[PDB]
């Protein structure tokens, strides 16, 4: 055939992937954390735009770190092979690195290295997008003026 | 030329390669959530998503949603340390492609 | 719709905003240079910038650089322990538009 | 006249801007660090690249934690009324988060800071950009076959 360049990801395998989110509102008493109103506002917007995009959209809410460790290591041991990419979207409290299950957090870095090239081979090659809601210090910004 | 460190003759790629972390806030700093309307990235995120990824690269849609975040809010806060405070969305691609959602 | 964190009348922008971070590497990780041709992140940098400056958007020109060092760098080391190693540059966005170096 | 979108930055400016290359091979017997060979071919490389691109490029070489902070700082206070935009290389030793100086580490973000919005008014706006050639860590990643 012609010049073939592969300059962009193969988005047209028979699924767009799995579109995971993690919705955390509600924290354990025992963990001293807030409830996080609004965030449902959030999950919904996401399922309805990811829908559009041809995701399988699947919702979480309340996860503990237990349970958020337990359901990214199940999804990535899924078999991918037909799926063009992966999205991951967690709704939480945050610091640098680190995402809040309901009852303690969760290193990024565990979440993600169950998606690693090595790892999750029927994604090897393909995207895998983490979009993450959360803080990461205490810093805050306080802008200026144009 | 030549070298030790190129055109191995068995091809692999990083394991941390083709990630992309798309990010609320920079590095070191608090993120924004209105209790009623949602996070401004997430707001912001979907709005972008359902307006251009039928018409534009990923980074650039996250480039969007960077300038939505960074332009249109503002906090709001009866304690004035968190009062009237801004916030930038930080993409992070480890990707090694263009990516479309369409095709 | 109204809320309390949008349209203010006095513009403002994040003091974070429209910084890019070009990083050699992935967060945690060793970065690669050739001890006589150079780093691999630079030499790729350079070479993408010479090749699409005036074709491509930034973004766009970086993401060619990872998949260059992802795919023709591999590490040589007769310390078994750093041999045979892999690289993903890591592009850190905070931009609000699109660069392009002409016009 | 007709419709304004403002999707990419103004780089029409009479100048590009500064290409600030910090070019650490020599470290100080005192911290320990060994040279850095290969990385004049780096800034050469870059020197050259940056130049075509239209930008004035400025090379320092071997420059102490006290010589980086105080070019940054003198840098930011120049003028960039007339350029479109600023880059800066850093090629040195480095972790997470920092840059090696010949004598000792300076952290990334006293660098990064001096171009703030609000502290480098010039240059509100205006992308800044900052490459960097550093260590950001121990690990080592192993790939995988494709």
């Amino acid at each position: 055939s012609g010049i073939s360049l592969d300059n962009s990801y193969k988005m047209d395998y028979p699924e767009m992937g799995l579109c995971i989110i993690i919705n955390n509102k509600n924290f354990h008493k025992s963990t001293g954390m807030t409830s996080r109103s609004g965030t449902d506002v959030d999950a919904a917007n996401l399922r309805e735009t990811f829908r559009n995009l041809k995701y399988e959209v699947r919702n979480k809410n309340d996860l503990t770190r237990e349970e958020i460790v337990e359901l990214m290591r199940d999804v990535s041991k899924e078999d991918h092979s037909k799926r063009s990419s992966f999205v991951c979207v967690l709704l939480s409290h945050g610091e640098e690195g680190i995402i809040f299950g309901t009852n303690g957090p969760v290193d990024l870095k565990k979440i993600t290295n169950f998606f690693r090239g090595d790892r999750c081979r029927s994604l090897t090659g393909k995207p895998k997008l983490f979009i993450i809601q959360a803080c990461r210090g205490t810093e805050l910004d306080c802008g200026i003026e144009t | 030329a030549s070298g030790v460190d190129d055109d191995m003759a068995c091809h692999k790629i990083p394991v941390e390669a083709d990630f992309l972390y798309a990010y609320s806030t920079a590095p070191g700093y608090y993120s924004w959530r209105n209790s009623k309307d949602g996070s401004w990235f997430i707001q912001s995120l979907c709005a972008m998503l359902k307006q251009y990824a039928d018409k534009l690269e990923f980074m650039h849609i996250l480039t969007r949603v960077n300038r939505k975040v960074a332009t249109e809010f503002e906090s709001f806060s009866f304690d004035a340390t968190f009062h009237a405070k801004k916030q930038i969305p930080c993409i992070v691609s480890m990707l090694t492609k263009e990516l479309y959602f369409y095709h």
